[PDB]
RNA sequence: AUGUGGAACGGGGUAUUGUAAGCAGCUGCUGAGAUUAAGCCUUUGUUCCCAAGAUUUG
RNA sequence: GGAAGUCGGCAAAAUGGGAAUCGAUUCCCACUGUCCCUAUCUACUAUCUAGCGAAACCACAGCCUGGGGAACGGGCCAGGCAAAAUCAGCGGGGUGGCUUGUGGCAGCCAAGCGCGACGUUGCUGGCUCUUCCUAUCAUACCGAAGCAGAAUUCGGUAAGCGUUGGACCCACUAAUAGGGAGCUGGGUUCCUACUGAUGAAGUGUCGUCGCAAUGGUAAUUCAACUUAGUACGAGAGGAACCGUUGAUUCAGAUCAUUGGUAUUUGCGGCUGCCUGACAAGGCAAUGCCGCGGAGCUAUCAUCUGCCGGAUAACGGCUGAACGCCUCUAAGCCAGAAUCCGUGCCAGAAAGCGACGAUU
């Protein structure tokens, strides 16, 4: 678990999208986001300096896990053919032509089981299970659609709203395989996803996450070891 | 840098050209010039609208289909990773959609004639 | 802020024409005067 | 209860010469005998009243920063009580402002009596007669001015408390290795000398563990820096952390600091004290043993040993008181943290903008980290459109056999 | 009494007086200063303002809220035929200003040049310069005592260059004549530069490259007689002053436009001029059907960033910079990815015939 | 300081269409139906000129129609759509048919938690939060 | 240049108004 | 004031509108027809006209 | 966008209308160039021309600054200045060296000449407009303060540049500082000036290219990224300089793109009218509607807005006066958005140079 801003924004999951095979990162700012990142990702994963549409939104704009990469439709083809050169080839890239351009917002996936707004277009749940290859489920997050924005995904571990009831607790966690907690990030922001980004084997949270936060988190993922 | 196609006219739209208008179902329409825009805003249908290519090739005024070179254009959805002999060849399979389609352009209309 | 008629914006203005930063003027000057 | 946001209170004489000056200079002054009655009345009128606004603005700016005792936390009110007499300073925010209310009865009768000025000398006497009773009315507050201003710049010096967060209070003998144990606990630089009472005030810190912060309040040892010591104890939620000389090398006896701490323990009741054995480097404890609450834990001073075992427990006492098989690269787990000393840390985009320019003049080369099959056509520049296609919607790594097969048809039509 | 609603004034004051130019081409007020550290180097060139279009470039401005993106920016194209030299002047310092010593001419003069010193050149016996052709034949020598003249008391050194008029588009046959000096290296080093250049052609690819910053000097566009409405922005006993806003002349006036930018010198012998490196697709820099009131482009041209004063067709004059200004817009390269030229006579669709045709069924014609 | 408070971006220039008096559409789901334009923060000193606002601006607001809660505070707003054609600096021209906002605090992170309808990327580059709480950014 | 700011010059009126009250003052210490 | 001369028309391109009259059998001729410089571009097209009258100038 | 204008829905658009209170008022909805914020189009006038052709008014006229005791005026005094003849606009021109920031009564002293100074003690009208002043609200730079940082208070130089939108109220803003020298509401019962446009004339004539005396002058503020979660701070909090990116206001341009305008009366549609009919066209004070190039135009669109000296507050160097000291007396250094230039606009129509031809 480590604390990181955006240039002075607490909000680094909107401005970055981080997988278990790459890392995503916005483009014009300053880099020191994109140095601290190398500074713990850089020789495991690569990372990409890259926009969306020509945006710094790209971790709420796209969607991905360690096997695949989802953009939404307005992404050009410049920075398409970008995002295609910079990552390796076993990883492979997708448009999606939906309605719901947010799929940051729309979707929360892991390697394994994604959990997607309600609302979603059968087409777009298709192509989502065709190259995530995880398996689709639509639910809302206490009572929220935006479960990529409002819930964080790992494969060992997941938050959620503290807003959520128990049973609601324990059914998500029944249909997603994966220990979850009610927690906030951010110190009492409760946009999980807008606050955190995590991999399989590290976290990222803005620099204003209270230590209490950042604990929870650890314990979850369990990134000790 | 797409040269997008009119809802409209179903003709080219380059940058600068034109209106974009994007609706309450964030469906995003691109007009390439006054005409359409306002037409689209009066709600004139387009297949019945004579001059738009769309009730051209919806009345029968344009070819079916053109399987030119096996492979015509689409919209890739999947990037793929820059090569310069994959760029190279398929910057001459541009020219040579272009003669094959014109050649069908003129044998069409040929036979249209009779 | 300070406006352009300000004595500091004009000493640094002068720090900025005094190094390198004119230098690629100058090459490029020399570029079209040697053509 | 941050008090540092108070204004600076002039003296008597700066008062005055900044509301004069301010009259003069931002109220017209030219007038004429010539002109009508009615403009040199309400000429002077303005300047009454101005002068009147001026007076109030900044003794309502007096009465508004200073904290009010009765409204604020008991911990503080006795506080400051203890240093600066409760009364005394209530007497003198009264005097201020029985003093705005003067300089407003003074200026609405002087502006009633301008309405009826026949001439331009019995309006500027009026004025004058106006300005001297405002500023003579001033002058009887100098000892009140001259009083908050000293407990103003006494009081930017206190230290920020909050009573309400998690405290552990360290009072005891003076000098007796509670300056030491705070010093050592917190980041606080409590000054440590042979002279006693060093602490003449009380002094806060923050430290953090358990995953909290716990601010640990050290008073004066064991007059006025008592009293102010023992009303801090008075009214906070937060356990004593009484330091007893252990080989009396702080130059008080043990037995005493045993007397002097059960005499206290009446103020310390509700609370998990602390036997500290301090200057263990350097009978009657039976009795302080036998209450239980205090810990009996060994402070070598002299060694700096056992102080942070003392800080763990009472920080303890005191809280008690109150398939997805995650495929970590093999990288990953013989990765070298980035830290910047070291010299086998690899280089990041951060340092190469520090040598290339800084931040606004480096350009990063986007293309500079493609995957790609050569490092030379990295800066290359692909080819977008082309005879109005794309040249995007056709890149295909078999493009080439497309080609070919579609040349032998076209081989077939001309034939 | 004072003003009680302020504002600031409507109008500039140094601008006026808002009167018609005294001249039809470009006046240059201040030419760079000179340094003999640096040797020979002109500093102006003579364009014509062909037309405007947009363009679509990458912008690589580090810092930026668009740093790599695709922007589009509106686009000036001036064409610049190469000019003739066809003189020298000295100037000498004086206590009273610069005064011009002497002139030297070139001994073949083309009627481009020679219609300038005439009101009605059919008319004339065009006996202009003739018998300074026959000293020029006669005796060199004492053309090289004024030469001679000009590097040893002369401190300023200007060449008198015309413009190719005849080469544009244009209905009009005078040429224009102006004085460029000739900045860098010693006095005598400027005269052997004008003596080896006389009668040659300089051309923008000479003067400019591509990336500098220049001022664009011209005439602006005439709007005739106006009221204080259109001509100021308007919404005590005394006389009335010169401040007042009142009403008269608004356009036609000598205007200056500084810190301009070329994005591209193309050359008019060369096709792919309107082409760029993400562009491909052979094309000229003249747009589809001509630009509009003006003609088609077959010479130099140069495209800057903006727009510059004047309409079509009128003579603008190119100078580099008095002073040198390091902001990373002027420091910045430009990638072109795409040029517009499609028509601009009406809502323009397509950007050559060529590639109209495929998407246009079999015209009948 | 609520004048480009988290801002983290700075805006170009765009094409107002939102003065004063403005009557337009709420587009969170905290309960509020109509807003009312009071004024705009980041307006200078400009006679006679009316303050206006467009896409990403922050302005003042009253919820003429919606829920009573919501109501009695001058609340912050971001004006996230604007009927009014504005030049996006890539050079194209874009427009949404209807003029909406959403109900946000000084700070910039809203009450309402999904937007219902289409976002400008102006909006969502200025205010992270409505990005974050976005359904479709366009 | 007067490089003044009130005039060194005197108006008739007011150089005549001084021979009037001059010799008043004069007169009211008598 | 005999010239890469000018002018009046004509063609072509480019644009505006929207598929004409008629021939016919909505469809085909027919993205046709009409307009296009009056402050659009071009012209191996035809026709036509100019090496003239007056005034002031050392 | 929708009365934000105005004392106010005056006037247009909705076709004027729904509910309340006493036709009026209010409220909610509705509409719209009243307004943000003006742009475009048409006719007439104004412009020029041919013909015709007045009147009011008229001591004489026609530049400004200070003074002329007043009444300052146009004539007088001292200055700035001052070059024919004219054209089109617009209407300007037909009473103290006062005064300012510090109240009234009594007593005690007492520098001094019965007073007696300072002290000291006793008590209750608003809508738009050019310019100037500084007595500075903000911006620039400084000094002091418990001024740790941030934020702030007071004071100095400083008038270069800004000092809003709505019904004292509530917002924005960096700030909403104070004053000097065409119009309407409630309350009492000719010439001259200014602005543009020509224009005879020395310098032989006509031109081309220039010089620059002088006059005017323009840019203003904010926040965003590092530098930073660093200096500082127990903590809370938390800056700056260099560098870079945008925006507010202002100014000057331009019409590629976008919107607007329609006499392209360009094309098309609808209603009615006109020849027997299939057709064919034409007409309707711009019949109505849609699109509509070109032009014009919009902070409704795009672009552009810069550096050298001398100083003020103030900080110092050497150094006397005055055997020490001292930023000052002789000298010197650094130093403000300040002053003067550069740059930008005009070009003396009585300032000038070079070149070309010369009946």
């Amino acid at each position: 678990a480590l604390r990181a801003q955006f240039e002075n924004s607490n909000e680094i999951g909107v401005f970055s999208n981080l997988t278990n095979s790459y890392a995503l990162v916005a483009l014009g700012g300053s880099e020191n986001f994109y140095s601290v990142f190398e500074a713990e990702l850089g020789d495991v994963v690569p990372v990409v300096h890259t926009t969306i549409g020509g945006t710094r939104i790209i971790g709420r704009l796209t969607c991905g896990n360690r096997k695949g990469l989802l953009v939404p439709s307005s992404t050009t083809d410049n920075e398409l053919q970008h995002l295609r050169n910079s990552l390796p080839d076993p990883v492979k890239i997708q448009r999606v032509d939906e309605r719901l351009s947010a799929l940051g917002n729309i979707v929360a996936c892991n390697d394994y089981v994604a959990l997607v707004h309600p609302d979603i277009e059968r087409e777009t749940e298709e192509i989502i299970a065709d190259v995530l290859d995880v398996e689709v489920f639509r639910q809302t997050v206490a009572g929220n659609v935006l479960t990529g924005s409002y819930c964080a995904l790992s494969n060992q571990g997941a938050l959620v709203h503290p807003r959520t009831s128990i049973q609601e607790q324990d059914e998500l966690s029944s249909l997603l395989q994966v220990p979850l907690v009610a927690g906030t990030i951010n110190r009492g922001s409760d946009v999980i996803g807008a606050g955190l980004v995590v991999n399989d084997w590290c976290a990222f949270a803005g620099l204003d996450t209270t230590a209490t936060e950042l604990a929870v988190c650890e314990s979850i993922f369990k990134l000790q070891d | 840098m797409r040269v997008h196609t009119c809802y409209f006219c179903s003709g080219p739209v380059y940058p600068g050209h034109g209106i974009m208008f994007v609706r309450n179902d964030s469906k995003v329409f691109r007009f390439c010039r006054s005409k359409c825009h306002k037409n689209f805003k009066m709600k004139r249908n387009p297949r019945k609208v004579a001059w738009t290519k769309a009730y051209r090739k919806a009345h029968g005024k344009e070819m079916v289909y053109d399987t030119a070179l096996a492979v015509t254009a689409a919209r890739r959805n999947v990037p793929v990773r820059y090569d310069r002999n994959v760029i190279a060849t398929t910057l001459n399979a541009m020219k040579r959609v272009s003669q094959v389609h014109a050649k069908r352009e003129r044998l069409f209309y040929k036979k249209r004639l009779a | 802020t300070s406006g352009p008629r300000d004595n500091n914006r004009n000493k640094w203005a002068k720090k900025h024409l005094k190094k390198g930063k004119r230098a690629k003027n100058s090459n490029f000057s020399k570029f079209l005067k040697k053509k | 209860a941050v008090f540092k946001n108070i204004t600076p209170i002039p003296d008597v004489n700066t008062f005055l010469d900044v509301v004069l000056s301010r009259t003069q200079r931002k109220t017209p002054t030219v007038i004429r005998s010539g002109f009508k009655i009615s403009r040199i009345r309400g000429f002077y009128g303005r300047k009454v009243k101005f002068t009147q606004d001026t007076i109030t603005e900044k003794l309502d700016s007096i009465l508004q920063e200073f904290p009010k005792l009765n409204d604020i936390h008991p911990f503080h009110a006795d506080l400051l009580n203890i240093l600066y007499d409760r009364d005394h300073l209530k007497i003198a925010l009264s005097q201020l402002s029985t003093a705005k209310h003067l300089v407003e009865n003074v200026a609405r009768d002087y502006i009633r009596l301008l309405k009826y000025g026949d001439s331009l000398y019995r309006c500027k006497q009026l004025k004058r007669a106006a300005l001297g009773r405002m500023a003579t009315i001033i002058k009887r507050q100098k000892s009140s001015l001259e009083f908050l201003e000293q407990v103003r710049q006494h009081l930017s010096r206190l230290p920020a408390i909050d009573p309400n967060t998690r405290t552990l209070l360290v009072c005891g003998y003076p000098n007796v290795g509670k300056s030491s144990f705070m010093n050592k606990v917190t980041r606080a630089q409590v000054d440590v000398q042979p002279y006693a009472f060093t602490t003449k005030s009380l002094f806060v810190g923050h430290f953090d563990y358990k995953y909290l912060r716990w601010q640990v309040i050290d008073t004066p040892g064991i007059n006025t820096i008592e009293m102010q010591s023992i009303t801090a104890m008075a009214h906070l939620r937060s356990a004593v952390l009484y330091f007893m000389d252990l080989s009396e090398m702080c130059g008080y006896s043990v037995a005493a600091q045993v007397k002097l701490y059960h005499s206290i323990k009446p103020l310390f009741a509700n609370k998990v004290t602390i036997l500290v054995l301090n200057k263990i480097d350097a009978e009657l404890l039976q009795t302080i043993i036998d209450d239980g609450n205090v810990k009996v834990v060994q402070t070598s001073c002299v060694q700096d040993i056992g102080v942070m075992d003392v800080r763990t427990t009472a920080c303890e006492a005191l809280l008690a008181a109150r398939a997805r098989p995650a495929c970590i690269p093999d990288s990953v787990k013989t990765r070298r943290a980035y830290d910047a000393n070291d010299p086998n840390r690899r280089i990041l985009a951060r340092d190469i903008e520090a040598a290339n320019g800084g931040a606004g003049v480096y350009n990063v080369e986007l293309r500079d980290k493609y995957i790609l099959q050569d490092p030379s056509w990295k800066y290359d520049r692909m080819p977008e459109l082309l005879d109005g296609k794309n040249v995007a919607d056709f890149v295909d790594p078999e493009i080439e056999a497309k080609l070919l097969a579609l040349d032998e048809e076209e081989e077939r039509l001309e034939r | 009494s004072h003003c009680k609603f302020e504002q600031p004034r409507h109008g500039s004051l140094g601008f006026l007086p808002r009167k018609r130019a005294s001249r039809q081409r470009g006046k240059v007020k201040a030419f760079p200063k000179d340094d003999a550290s640096k040797p020979v180097h002109l500093t102006a060139f003579l364009g014509y303002k062909a037309g405007m279009t947009h363009i679509v470039r990458d912008l690589d401005r580090p810092g930026s809220k668009m740093h790599k993106r695709e922007i589009l920016e509106a686009v000036t194209v001036i064409e610049t035929p190469p000019m003739v030299v066809v003189g020298v002047v000295g100037y000498v310092e004086t206590p009273r200003g610069l005064r011009s010593l002497t002139t030297v001419w070139a001994e073949h003069l083309s009627e481009e040049v020679k219609r300038r010193f005439y009101k009605n050149w059919f008319k004339s016996k065009k006996k202009a310069f003739t018998k300074y052709a026959k000293k020029y034949a006669e005796s060199t020598q004492s053309i090289n005592r004024e030469l001679e003249r000009i590097k040893k008391y002369c401190s300023v050194v200007r060449v008198l260059a015309h413009t190719q008029i005849r080469k544009t588009p244009l209905a009009q046959k005078k040429a224009h004549l102006m004085e460029i000096q000739v900045n860098g290296g010693s006095v005598a080093d400027k005269v052997e530069w004008a003596r080896e250049h006389f009668e040659k052609t300089v051309d923008i690819k000479s003067t400019f490259e591509q990336n500098e910053m220049i001022d664009v000097i011209g005439v602006t566009r005439g709007k005739g007689n106006e009221g204080t409405t259109a001509r100021w922005g308007t919404k005590h006993p005394a006389n009335v002053q010169w401040t007042v806003a009142r009403a008269g002349n608004a356009g036609y006036m000598h205007r200056t436009q500084l810190n301009s930018k070329i994005y591209r010198i193309g050359a008019g012998d060369d096709a792919k001029n309107a082409s760029t490196d993400f562009d491909a697709t052979e094309k000229r820099i003249t747009p589809m059907g001509g630009f509009v009131r003006y003609g088609v482009v077959e010479n130099d041209f140069v495209m800057l960033n903006g727009a510059t004063p004047g309409p079509v067709k009128r003579v603008l004059t190119l100078r580099k910079s008095l002073l040198t200004h390091t902001s990373r817009k002027a420091l910045e390269p430009v990638s072109l990815k795409w040029i517009d030229t499609a028509s601009k006579f009406g809502h323009g669709r397509f950007q050559t015939p060529a590639e109209a045709k495929q998407f246009l069924g079999t015209l009948k014609k | 300081s609520r004048g480009r408070g988290a801002a983290s971006g700075t805006k170009y220039r765009m094409t107002l269409g939102l003065p004063v008096q403005a009557i337009m559409n709420c587009a969170d789901n905290s309960g509020a139906k109509n807003l009312y334009i009071v004024s705009v923060f980041g307006t200078g000193a400009r006679l006679n000129r009316l303050p206006a606002a467009s896409c990403g601006d922050m302005v003042l607001a009253t919820v003429k129609k919606g829920k009573p809660d919501l109501r009695k505070k001058i609340m912050p707003a971001i004006v996230v759509r604007q009927r009014k054609a504005w030049r996006r600096k890539d050079g194209v021209y874009l427009y949404f048919e209807d003029n909406a906002g959403v109900i946000v605090n000084p700070k910039g992170e809203m009450k309402g938690s999904a937007i219902t309808g289409p976002v400008a990327k102006e909006c969502a580059d200025l205010w992270p939060r409505i990005a974050s709480n976005a359904g479709t950014v366009v | 240049v007067s490089l003044k700011k009130k005039s060194k010059r005197r108006t008739t009126r007011l150089r005549s108004r001084i021979e009037k009250k001059a010799a008043e003052s004069k007169r009211k210490q008598k």
